[PDB]
Formats: structure tokens, C-alpha cells, sequence
């Protein structure tokens, strides 16, 4: 069974630095994409960016571009999400989904069949 | 009368849902013109000129088209009888190095602003002890940048080394009969109103399938099949936006490709019998390629379909069609493979209408890829060498693969967008009337008769 | 003629036990791909050919098609009538209701069968 | 009951009553296990089909116990009727009745066909 | 009598396992004699 | 105690025990591992 | 050919030896440019 499982977050002040880490158990990340998604209070679950299994190609949304940056490990079936130049409209949950599928497609990664249980980033004064 | 007994018969007509592997069949043609075509028909047995269709009576039987298993067994045999086809021809192992490219701006429209990179890189000759300098024209689509005339690399081989599609064969789909062994059959739901699942009043026995075209291709079904009566819409579970809307349609939309260029190809020699087939210059002036749909024929099929389309959410909702999102070209647009080119067409003037209860041409820019990762794997790719001329082709629009967008939770504005993505779905449009079935024939029944001593 | 594989698969029960000899001639029948695989296949089809046949010639039926046996028939596995059973009933139906009263039957038949070789291999020595 | 091979040790009479569970287990049933599976499947049937084969040409297949119309020769073993039946084993009569097999086979088949020509010629006359 | 460790061929680690075990073909036909004629 | 021929130096004794001895044994070197690239999607994890 | 020396980083008496810091010279994933990569080799796995 697909099982992933979230690390780090937390409350930082504005401007800096943080790193995210997402780890799955019974696939390889070699051949599936994987996509980080965020969630506001009061709001339905936007998303963030993701990662392809098409060459290693990496995407994100409008929004955040040239401050995320998403990197993937093989030998360690790992996923890390590098935060840079954090503002306030980014405290959020935030959750690395995947749905077995070899491509990407930046509007159907809300809705995904497995889901971690996700992290807390606070940025506050 | 009082008393019955037990008596045996044997080669009884009863059947359970079972699986096999069937075979393959195709039509002959003396296997003379062909230029080996990647879907070789010389490794199966020809078909038989004559079919058989017994037409069962007073039977209803049960089918289920998202659990078929022929499917399954009709994709590996696909990705099968591709990967062998290119075994026998070279692997571009020394093509890892550094390019040197600039832009190209010989006589070139602002459409096509880059998108061409004059390419120049060193090369190992036939003897393993000079170098040779040549140079190419490349796609900006399978170059990526290093070190950031800069310097540039090939987009695969930080993964994984390509192998050169072979330049004789064409990858021209012919129709593949699929037959079944002794001891099966193969039931066929002869109905018009059978939405893909539950009960079929009208089966028959068929000896094995129509002619089933392997095309590939994404958001938009071309070439297929095309349903009588009026268009249908199959999905496994028409609530959850979760699941694919697939449709097919009623009269086929026509629609040209072009691609204008005028290219030539030029050879090169990379060791003991390995060349390598480049571009290498365009004559006249440089345009983008392009497709074309009619106007009235599209938007009369958008009215059908939205008009079937109001038998589950609603007479009272409105319909808005919108674009995909996002990247990976390769789900985002339509990617058919007119004439060993493959294209990639932007689908955003189709999907733009909005729809109330209450000889015009429509263009679709296209762009061009050389490296493909095609029948989805990890550490495999191919390289599709340059053809010469103009190109030019013909398709029928017979399908949609459209998706729901959901979210509204309580409202109505039901908003669908097109999605491609697994191949599978795209066979599953042309055996969702097909099953399997083995055959039983001992049975047991009471009688009055006693075996003499 | 109602000739044709499986053509009489609708037919009742009475009039679907003249053509038993289509459905049992139509059963044996016979690197890319199409390597291993078909062999396992036509194996394996051999081998539920050969498995049925052998069945079939231990309850003392040798040849082929209907056969009778002693065997009596239990009322508690179908208190049905004759004259429903082989007049407005397809096969289907009849081998979809009587699906677990079927291993019993087959080791009623093998020792039935069983005596009653015994008991002509003890008669043949008196005379 | 008594399983595969249940009575391998009881005496003649006991033995043969439980032919039918040793003939029921005769035929039920790139990388490794490849071509050799195929082989041994291939060969398990040819055996058995070869054995039927045999079995039928003498006139049998009603199986089991099949009676024939060849006598007995002294030589081939001369103890009597009860030691066989009451105090032998399957496995030491194959042992002792070894060699001898081999012409009892040709009684056999030559046999069957006189009895085939006679029954042939007598349907022939009436 | 002086007895040291060896090893070598890795047969004899599996010849350790395997030590109670026979692999045996059966063969179904057999000839007796008894008291019985095949009526004519 | 079994062999094939116990008379001869030539043949090996093999003896089975009747109650196991436990043995234990560790390396107690802390490594990391480092990987580096060879080629086109290739990886020599190596000491370091 | 590897260039090795010893390793007397905080070394054990009885684990004098058995262990080569060795350097040598690797092709990267371009043809074209090369690589100083370093590992450590025990000394059952090199010869002179
Ligand atoms: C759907 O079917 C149509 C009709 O078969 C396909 O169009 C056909 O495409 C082939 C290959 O591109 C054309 O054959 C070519 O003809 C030229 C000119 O003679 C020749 O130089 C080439 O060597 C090749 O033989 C064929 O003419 C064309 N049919 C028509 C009527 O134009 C179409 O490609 C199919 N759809 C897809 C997505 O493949
Ligand atoms: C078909 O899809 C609907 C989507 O709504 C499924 O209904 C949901 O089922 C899940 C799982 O039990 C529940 O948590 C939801 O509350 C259900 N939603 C509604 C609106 O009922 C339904 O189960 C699906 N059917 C099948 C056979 O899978
Ligand atoms: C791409 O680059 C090549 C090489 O730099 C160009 O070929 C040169 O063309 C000029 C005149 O057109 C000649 O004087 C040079 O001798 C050519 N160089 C070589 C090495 O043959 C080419 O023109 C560039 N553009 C295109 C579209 O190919
Ligand atoms: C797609 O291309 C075909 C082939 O040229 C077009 O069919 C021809 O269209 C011209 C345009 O007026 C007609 O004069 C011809 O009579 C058509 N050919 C035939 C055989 O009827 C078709 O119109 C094109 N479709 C679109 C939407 O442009
Ligand atoms: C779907 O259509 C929208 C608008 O019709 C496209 O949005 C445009 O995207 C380009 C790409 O950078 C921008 O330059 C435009 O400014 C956008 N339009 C507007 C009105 O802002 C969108 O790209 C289309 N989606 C796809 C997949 O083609
Ligand atoms: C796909 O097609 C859409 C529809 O034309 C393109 O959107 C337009 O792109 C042009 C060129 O960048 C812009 O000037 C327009 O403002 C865009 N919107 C409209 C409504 O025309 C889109 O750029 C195409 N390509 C992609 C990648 O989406
Ligand atoms: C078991 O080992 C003994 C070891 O002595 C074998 O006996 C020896 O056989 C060789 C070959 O014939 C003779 O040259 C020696 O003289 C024999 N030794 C003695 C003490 O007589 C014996 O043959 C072995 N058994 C088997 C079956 O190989
Ligand atoms: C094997 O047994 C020896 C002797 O008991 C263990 O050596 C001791 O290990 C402890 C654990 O750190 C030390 O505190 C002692 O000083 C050691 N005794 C010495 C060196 O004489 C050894 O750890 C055991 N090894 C195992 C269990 O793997
Ligand atoms: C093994 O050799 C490497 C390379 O010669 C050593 O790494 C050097 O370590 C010193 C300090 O310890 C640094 O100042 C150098 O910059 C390092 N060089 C490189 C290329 O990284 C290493 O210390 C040696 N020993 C071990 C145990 O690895
Ligand atoms: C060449 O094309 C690239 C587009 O990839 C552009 O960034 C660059 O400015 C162009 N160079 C010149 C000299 O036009
Ligand atoms: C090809 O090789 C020559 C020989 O050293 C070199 O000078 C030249 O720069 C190379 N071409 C490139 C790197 O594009
Ligand atoms: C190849 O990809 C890796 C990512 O694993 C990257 O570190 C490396 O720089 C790439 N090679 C290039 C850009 O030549
Ligand atoms: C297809 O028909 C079956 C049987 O009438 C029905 O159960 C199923 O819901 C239908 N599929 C739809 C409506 O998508
Ligand atoms: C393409 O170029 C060749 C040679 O220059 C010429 O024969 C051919 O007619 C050209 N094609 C078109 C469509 O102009
Ligand atoms: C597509 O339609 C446009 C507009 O009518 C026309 O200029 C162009 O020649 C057409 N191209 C093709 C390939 O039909
Ligand atoms: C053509 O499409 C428009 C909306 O795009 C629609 O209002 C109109 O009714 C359509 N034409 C016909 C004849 O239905
Ligand atoms: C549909 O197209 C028109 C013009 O092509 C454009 O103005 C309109 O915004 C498009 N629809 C949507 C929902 O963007
Ligand atoms: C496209 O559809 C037309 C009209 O149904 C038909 O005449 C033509 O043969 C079709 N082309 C195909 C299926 O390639
Ligand atoms: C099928 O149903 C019809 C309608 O009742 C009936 O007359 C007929 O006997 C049935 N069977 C066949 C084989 O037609
Ligand atoms: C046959 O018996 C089994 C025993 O559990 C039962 O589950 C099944 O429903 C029975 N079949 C019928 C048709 O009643
Ligand atoms: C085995 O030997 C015992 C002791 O003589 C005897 O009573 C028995 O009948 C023999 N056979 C079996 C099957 O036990
Ligand atoms: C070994 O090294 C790791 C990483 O430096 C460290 O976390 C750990 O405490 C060390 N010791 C053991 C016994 O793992
Ligand atoms: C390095 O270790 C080897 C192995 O013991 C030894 O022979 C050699 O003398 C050592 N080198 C130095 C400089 O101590
Ligand atoms: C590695 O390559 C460089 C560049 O050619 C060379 O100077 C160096 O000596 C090489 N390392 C060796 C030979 O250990």
C-alpha cells in the first residue's frame, strides 16, 4: 500500500529559508509523478508545483516561480520541496500527492487518490 | 415416473467468465510491397476471408467494460510487437556532448522567433582516432542549457542513451484482428443503447474481431470507430471527478495537418557501420505547422454533446467548456503522429464555449518533438530521424476524452476540460463489446433410465 | 437446421440434447511474441481435454455423449418436476441451480461405478 | 480414506480396491521455469497418452479390471493362487515378474487380433 | 587422528538439507493371474 | 555423523548439531556512502 | 590506476593497513570532461 509521509514545517519569520521532505513506502520514485500541493484556511486546496517522471522536468504554477524548487532522490525515495523568499500568503498546509500516473498535468493534482497527512508552515510579523 | 436417476451428457452449451491469451490474425496482401512496418503482420497468421456470426437467441448476458482483460493482454502485446522493430539498428551512445548553438534567423517569421537552434559539435568517425566537425539544426524542445554560442545538451541522456528509430520502416497502424483458441469464444453485444455496463439482451458468438487500428494519440480519438443512433457517454462512475467522460461521437469531423517546411536530411558516419541522419538546412522561408477543423460541423457536434450531456447533471445547469493547464506537452495537447512526424497541437480554440438551458476554419498551432518517450517506461527513448518534404494528412474525429472539474460542491456550473493521459483508454473505446468465455460441456440431469446389467 | 456453434444455447433442454456433437468437435480444435505463451496455451487446453475425457471414462461412460447410470437420484438436491425441467428450461439456468450439489454426485457415480465392476469381476469367475 | 499411494504395503486383495485414487493423480496437473515446465508437461502427457494407447490395442479401456482369454503359462511362476492373493505385496511381484513382461504383451496383442478377425468373419457369415 | 575445518564446494551445504528425500515415478500397470475368461 | 566413505582422507565428515550454539557478530565502522555519476544514468556508490 | 595512500585518521593498532584513500580519474555523463573523485579501498580489493 501506498504510504507517504511528511517532514518539517513550522513557523518562520519573514524572509529565509525552509525545507520540506516527503518520503514514500511501497513505490519507487522513478516512474510516477509527484506533485506538493497547499492548502489555505478558508480557501479550497490550491496547488504548488510538481515533479515528472518525463525527464526530470519539474513545473509550477504562476504564482511561485524562481523561489520553490523541487528535487527528488532515488536511491532514497525521497521528495524535498526548497522554500526560498517566504511571505505571508504562504503559511498553509501543505501535502505531497501522487496518483501513479507517468505525466503531469497542473490541474488535476488537488484531486489525486493517495495523500499524505500534510505539514504546517507558519510566517507571521 | 416415481422414481428418476442420474444420467451424464457431454458437450452441453454452458459457459463461465473466464481469460486466455488470444492470438493474433491479419489480412495477408502476399507480404510483398510492405516496408516493414513496425506492426509487422508477418508474425502472425493470415485471417480467413469469410467470417462467422452465429446469432444466439433468447440470452441475455451480463458485461462490464472497465474490468475487461482483453485489454491488458492487447497492451503488452502492442508494446511487444513495437520493441523489436528497433532492436536491429543504431544506438546513439556518442551523441552526449557539448553543443555549440546559436538561433537560426534565415528568413523566419516572428512565429517562429527560436524555436530552431544551429547546432555545431564534434564526432567520432568509422576508425577510433579522429575527430570530425559537424552540425545540425535542433529543436529547441530536446535541447537543454548547461553552465548557466552558449553551451547546450541533449534533453535524454542525463537519464538514459536513445536508440535511432530505423529509417526504412513507417509507423503507419494496419488493422490487427484479435482470435481466440480452441476451447474459448467470444461474445459480442449486438445492442445500440448499451452504455459499456449491465445486462445485454442481444449477444452473439463471433469467431474473433474487427479490424482494430493501434493508433495512438491523447485528448482527441481519431480514426476510430463511430457509434449509430445518437453519441454515448461511458465512464465507470459518472459522480466522482475522479474517472475519465469518455464520448463517442455520431458523424466524423474532418481535420487537416500541415507541416510546410521544406527539409532535407543529411547522413553521417559514427563508427563500423552506424550513421546518424541529421537535418540540415530548410529551403525558402520558415513557417510553423498547423491544423485545421471547420467551424459548423464542430459546433453542431459540441451542441449533441452537450445536449447528451444533460441526462445526468441537470435540464437546469450550464455547460462551460474550458482549456487543460499546466505543462508536460504531452497531456496538456493533442499529440497524434501524422505521416512519422510527431506533432503536438495547441487544443484551445476548440474548448471555449459556454452553454445555457435557455466556411469559416478553426486553426490550431502545432509544435514539432524529435525525442519521445513513447509506450510509457523509464530508461527507454527514441530518436526520430528528419523527413524530407512537405507533409501533409487527413484525420476523422470520432471521440473525446473529456473530464469533470468538480469542486462547486453546491452549485451549477458543471465545467469540463479534455485530459488524455494512459493509453489504455484509448483502447477501451473498440473492445467495450467483447467478452471471453470457457466453455464447460459435462452436465448431470435426472431421467428415467437405468444402465442394464 | 439450427447448426453453428453454440447455437442452441437459448434452446430449451429438450431440443438443445440433439446437437451435443458440435459443441464437443469444436473443442480441441487445433523471438517475437507468440513465443512461449501459445505452447502454455495449447498445453494446457490438452491437458482439460484429456482431464474431462478421463472423468468421463472412469464413471463407466467410455465412448461418448449420453450415458446412464444407477445412481439414484436424491429429491433433496432439486424437488423440481420432469416435465418442467425438460420442457421450458435453458442449461444455463439448470447448471446456474445445481452448482454445490455437484462433487457429491461425482464420487456417487466413481464407487457406484466401482461395485458394480467388482460385482461383474466376482460373477465372470463362476462361470 | 487411504490417499496417494495409501496402500502400497497392503496384500493383492486389499490392494485392488483402490485403483481408481492412484489413476485419478496421473495427469492432474526466459527465466526459470520456462521451457523446461513445458517439457516435463509435454512428456507427463505423452506417457500417459502412450499408456492408454497400450492399454486399449489389447481390448480394455472399460478400465481397472480388464479379463483376457490368454492362458496362464506354468513357467513364467508356479507357487499357487492363494500366496499370491493373501500374503504378496504389489512392489515384490513387479520385482519377481520382471523379465517376463515382454512376451506376455505380444500374447496379448496377437490374441486380441485373432478374436477381432474371428468376431469380424462371424458377423460377416450371419 | 587429527581432524581440521574445510569447506570448498557449496554442493555439500545443500546435501545437508536434502538428506531425507527420493524422487520416485510410478508406474500403473500390472499382470496377475486369476480365475476369469473373457466370454466370447 | 555422516560421509559418503569414512576410511579414506579424502572425503568430508559432515556433523549435525542437536542444540544450536548463537553467535553473534557486528562491525562497528560508521560508513556513509557517497554516489557519483558514470554515464548516461549510472551510479558507483562508493565509500567515503 | 589508482593513486592510494594510507589512512591514520584516529586508527586503530590492530587495524594498521586495511584501509587506501585512493584518487583516480572518471568519465562524467559528457564525453567530453572528467572527474578527480576520491574513495577508500580496503586493501583486499587492490594490487600493486
Ligand atoms: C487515418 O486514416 C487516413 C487514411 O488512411 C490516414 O491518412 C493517410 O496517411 C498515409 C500516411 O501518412 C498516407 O499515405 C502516404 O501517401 C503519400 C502520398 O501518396 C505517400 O507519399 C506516402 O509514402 C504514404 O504512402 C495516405 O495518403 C493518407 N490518406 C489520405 C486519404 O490522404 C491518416 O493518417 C490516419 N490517421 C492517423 C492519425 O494516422
Ligand atoms: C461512485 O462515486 C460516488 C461519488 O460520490 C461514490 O459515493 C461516495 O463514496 C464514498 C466512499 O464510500 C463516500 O465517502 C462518499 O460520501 C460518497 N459520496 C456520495 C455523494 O455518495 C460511490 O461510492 C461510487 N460507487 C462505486 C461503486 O464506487
Ligand atoms: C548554421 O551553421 C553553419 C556552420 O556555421 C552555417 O554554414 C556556413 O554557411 C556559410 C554561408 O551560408 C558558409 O560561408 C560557411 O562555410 C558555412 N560553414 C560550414 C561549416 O559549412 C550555416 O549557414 C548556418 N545556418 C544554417 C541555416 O544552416
Ligand atoms: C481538409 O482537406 C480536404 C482535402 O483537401 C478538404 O476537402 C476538399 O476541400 C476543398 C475546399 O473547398 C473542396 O473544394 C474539395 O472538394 C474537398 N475535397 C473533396 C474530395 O470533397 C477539406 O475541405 C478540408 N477541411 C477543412 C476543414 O479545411
Ligand atoms: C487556456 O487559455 C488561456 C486564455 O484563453 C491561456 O492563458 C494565457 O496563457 C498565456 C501563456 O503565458 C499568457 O501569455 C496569456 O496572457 C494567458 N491569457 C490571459 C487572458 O491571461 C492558457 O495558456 C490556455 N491554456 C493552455 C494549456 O493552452
Ligand atoms: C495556446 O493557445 C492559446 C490560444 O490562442 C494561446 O493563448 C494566447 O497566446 C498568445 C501568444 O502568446 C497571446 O498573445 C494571447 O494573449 C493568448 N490568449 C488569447 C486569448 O489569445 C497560448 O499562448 C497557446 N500556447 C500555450 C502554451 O498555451
Ligand atoms: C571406502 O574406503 C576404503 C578406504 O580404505 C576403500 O578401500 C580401499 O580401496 C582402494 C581401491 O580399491 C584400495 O586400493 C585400498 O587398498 C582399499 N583400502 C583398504 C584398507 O582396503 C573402499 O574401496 C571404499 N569403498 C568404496 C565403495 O569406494
Ligand atoms: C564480544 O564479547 C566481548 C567481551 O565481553 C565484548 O567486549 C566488550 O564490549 C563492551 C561493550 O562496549 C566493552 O565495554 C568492553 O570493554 C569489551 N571488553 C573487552 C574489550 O575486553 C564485545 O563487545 C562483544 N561483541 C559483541 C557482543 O558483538
Ligand atoms: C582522503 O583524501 C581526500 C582527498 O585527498 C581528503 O580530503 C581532503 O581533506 C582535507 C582535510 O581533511 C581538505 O582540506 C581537502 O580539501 C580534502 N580534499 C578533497 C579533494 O576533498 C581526505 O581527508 C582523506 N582522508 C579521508 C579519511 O577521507
Ligand atoms: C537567441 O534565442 C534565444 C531564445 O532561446 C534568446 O534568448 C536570445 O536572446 C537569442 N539571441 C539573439 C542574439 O537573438
Ligand atoms: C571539436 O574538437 C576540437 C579539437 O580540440 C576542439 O578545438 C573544438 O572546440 C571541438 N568543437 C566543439 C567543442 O564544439
Ligand atoms: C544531470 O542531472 C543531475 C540531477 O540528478 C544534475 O545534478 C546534473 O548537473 C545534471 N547534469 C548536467 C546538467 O550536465
Ligand atoms: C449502463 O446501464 C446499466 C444497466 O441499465 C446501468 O446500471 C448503468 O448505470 C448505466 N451506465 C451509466 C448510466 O453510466
Ligand atoms: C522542396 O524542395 C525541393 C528541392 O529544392 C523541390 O523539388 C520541391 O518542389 C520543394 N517542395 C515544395 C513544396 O516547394
Ligand atoms: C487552413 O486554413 C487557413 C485559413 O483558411 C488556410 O490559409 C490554410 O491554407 C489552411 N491549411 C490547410 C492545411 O488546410
Ligand atoms: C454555434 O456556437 C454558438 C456558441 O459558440 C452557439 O450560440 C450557436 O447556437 C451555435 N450554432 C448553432 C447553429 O447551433
Ligand atoms: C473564448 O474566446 C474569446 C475570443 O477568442 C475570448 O475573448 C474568451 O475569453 C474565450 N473564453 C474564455 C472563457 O476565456
Ligand atoms: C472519414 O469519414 C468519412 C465519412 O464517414 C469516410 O468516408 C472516410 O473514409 C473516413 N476516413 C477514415 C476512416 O480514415
Ligand atoms: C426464444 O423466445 C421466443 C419468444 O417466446 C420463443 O418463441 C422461442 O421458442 C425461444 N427460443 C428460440 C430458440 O427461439
Ligand atoms: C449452494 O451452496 C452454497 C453453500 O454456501 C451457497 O452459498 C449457495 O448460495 C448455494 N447456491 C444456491 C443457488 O443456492
Ligand atoms: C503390516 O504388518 C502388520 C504386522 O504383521 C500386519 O498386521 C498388517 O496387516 C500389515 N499391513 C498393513 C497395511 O498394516
Ligand atoms: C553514526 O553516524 C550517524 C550519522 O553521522 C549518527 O547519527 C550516529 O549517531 C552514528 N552512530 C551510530 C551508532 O549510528
Ligand atoms: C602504508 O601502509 C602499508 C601497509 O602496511 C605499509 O607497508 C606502508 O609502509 C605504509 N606507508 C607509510 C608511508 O607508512
Ligand atoms: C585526471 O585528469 C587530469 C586532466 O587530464 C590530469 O591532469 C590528472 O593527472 C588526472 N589524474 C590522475 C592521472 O590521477
Amino acid at each position: 500500500q501506498v504510504q507517504l509521509q511528511e517532514s518539517g514545517g513550522g513557523s518562520v519569520q519573514p524572509g529565509g529559508s525552509l525545507r520540506l521532505s516527503c518520503a514514500v513506502s511501497g513505490l519507487d520514485v522513478e516512474s510516477v509523478t509527484i506533485g506538493w500541493i497547499r492548502q489555505a484556511p478558508g480557501k479550497e486546496r490550491e496547488e504548488v508545483g510538481c515533479i515528472s517522471g518525463n525527464f526530470d522536468q519539474t513545473y509550477y504554477v504562476d504564482s511561485v516561480k524562481g523561489r520553490f524548487t523541487i528535487s527528488r532522490v532515488n536511491e532514497e525515495n525521497t521528495v524535498y520541496l526548497q522554500m526560498d523568499n517566504l511571505k505571508p500568503e504562504d503559511t498553509a498546509t501543505y501535502y505531497c500527492v501522487t496518483d501513479r500516473q507517468f505525466y503531469c498535468a497542473l490541474h488535476r493534482l488537488p484531486v489525486s487518490q493517495y495523500r499524505g497527512q500534510g505539514t504546517q508552515v507558519t510566517v507571521s510579523s | 415416473a416415481e422414481n428418476l436417476w442420474v444420467t451424464v451428457y457431454y458437450g452441453v452449451p454452458v459457459w463461465k467468465d473466464a481469460e486466455t491469451t488470444l492470438f493474433c490474425a491479419s489480412d495477408a496482401k502476399a507480404y510483398e510491397t510492405e516496408k516493414h512496418n513496425v506492426w509487422a503482420t508477418h508474425a502472425c497468421v493470415p485471417t480467413d476471408p469469410n467470417p462467422q456470426e452465429i446469432h444466439l437467441e433468447n440470452v441475455t448476458e451480463e458485461f462490464n467494460m472497465w474490468k475487461n482483460n482483453m485489454v491488458e493482454q492487447m497492451h503488452t502485446d502492442i508494446i511487444s510487437l513495437w520493441d523489436q522493430s528497433l532492436k536491429p539498428c543504431v544506438k546513439l551512445t556518442p551523441l552526449c556532448v557539448t553543443l555549440q548553438c546559436t538561433n537560426v534567423t534565415n528568413n523566419i517569421t516572428d512565429d517562429m522567433r527560436g524555436e530552431l537552434k544551429n547546432c555545431s559539435f564534434n564526432m567520432t568517425t568509422e576508425l577510433r582516432d579522429k575527430k570530425q566537425k559537424v552540425y545540425s539544426l535542433f529543436y529547441r524542445l530536446d535541447v537543454v542549457q548547461i553552465n548557466e554560442n552558449k553551451e547546450y545538451r541533449l534533453i535524454n541522456c542525463n537519464t538514459s542513451a536513445c536508440t535511432q528509430a530505423c529509417p526504412k520502416v513507417s509507423f503507419e497502424p494496419i488493422p490487427i484482428h484479435y482470435c481466440a483458441p480452441a476451447g474459448f469464444a467470444i461474445l459480442k453485444c449486438k445492442d445500440k443503447k448499451f452504455n459499456g455496463t449491465g445486462p445485454c439482451p442481444s449477444v452473439s458468438t463471433v469467431q474473433c474481431t474487427h479490424g482494430i487500428k493501434p493508433v495512438v494519440s491523447t485528448q482527441l480519438l481519431l480514426n476510430g470507430s463511430l457509434a449509430e443512433e445518437e453519441v454515448m457517454i461511458r465512464s465507470e462512475n459518472i459522480t466522482n471527478n475522479a474517472k475519465n467522460i469518455l464520448v463517442q461521437f455520431n458523424t466524423p469531423v474532418q481535420i487537416n495537418c500541415t507541416r510546410p517546411n521544406n527539409n532535407t536530411r543529411k547522413s553521417i558516419r559514427i563508427g563500423p557501420g552506424q550513421a546518424f541522419y541529421a537535418t540540415g538546412d530548410i529551403i525558402g522561408d520558415i513557417r510553423q505547422a498547423h491544423c485545421n477543423v471547420s467551424k459548423a460541423t464542430w459546433n453542431e457536434t459540441l451542441g449533441k454533446v452537450v445536449k447528451q450531456l444533460r441526462k445526468h447533471f441537470g435540464n437546469n445547469t450550464i455547460i462551460r467548456f474550458a482549456n487543460s493547464s499546466g505543462g508536460d506537452l504531452e497531456v496538456t495537447t493533442h499529440s497524434f503522429n501524422c505521416g512519422g512526424e510527431f506533432f503536438y497541437c495547441n487544443t484551445s480554440g476548440l474548448f471555449n464555449s459556454t452553454w445555457i438551458s435557455n466556411n469559416d476554419s478553426i486553426t490550431l498551432p502545432c509544435r514539432i518533438k524529435q525525442i519521445i518517450n513513447m509506450w510509457q517506461r523509464i530508461g527507454q527513448c527514441m530518436y526520430a530521424p528528419p523527413i524530407q518534404g512537405v507533409i501533409r494528412c487527413v484525420s476523422n474525429i470520432t471521440g473525446l476524452i473529456l473530464t469533470r472539474d468538480g469542486g462547486s460542491t453546491n452549485s451549477t456550473t458543471e465545467t469540463f476540460r479534455p485530459g488524455g493521459g494512459d493509453m489504455r483508454d484509448n483502447w477501451r473505446s473498440e473492445l467495450y463489446k467483447y467478452k471471453v468465455v470457457k466453455i464447460e460441456p459435462l452436465g448431470v440431469a435426472p431421467t428415467r433410465c437405468k444402465r442394464r446389467v | 437446421v439450427f447448426l453453428g456453434f453454440l447455437g442452441a444455447a437459448g434452446s430449451t433442454m429438450g431440443a438443445a440434447s440433439m446437437t451435443l456433437t458440435v459443441q464437443a468437435r469444436n473443442l480441441l480444435s487445433g523471438l517475437t511474441v507468440w513465443g512461449i505463451k501459445q505452447l502454455q496455451a495449447r498445453v494446457l487446453a490438452v491437458e482439460r481435454y484429456l482431464r474431462d475425457q478421463q472423468l468421463l471414462g472412469i464413471w463407466g461412460c467410455s465412448g461418448k455423449l449420453i450415458c446412464c447410470t444407477n445412481v439414484p437420484w436424491n429429491s433433496s438436491w432439486s424437488n423440481r418436476n420432469l416435465s418442467e425441467i425438460w420442457d421450458n428450461m435453458t442449461w444455463l439456468q439448470w447448471d446456474k441451480e445445481i452448482s454445490n450439489y455437484t462433487q457429491i454426485i461425482y464420487g456417487l457415480l466413481e464407487e457406484s461405478q466401482n461395485q458394480q465392476e467388482k460385482n461383474e469381476q466376482d460373477l465372470l469367475a463362476l462361470d
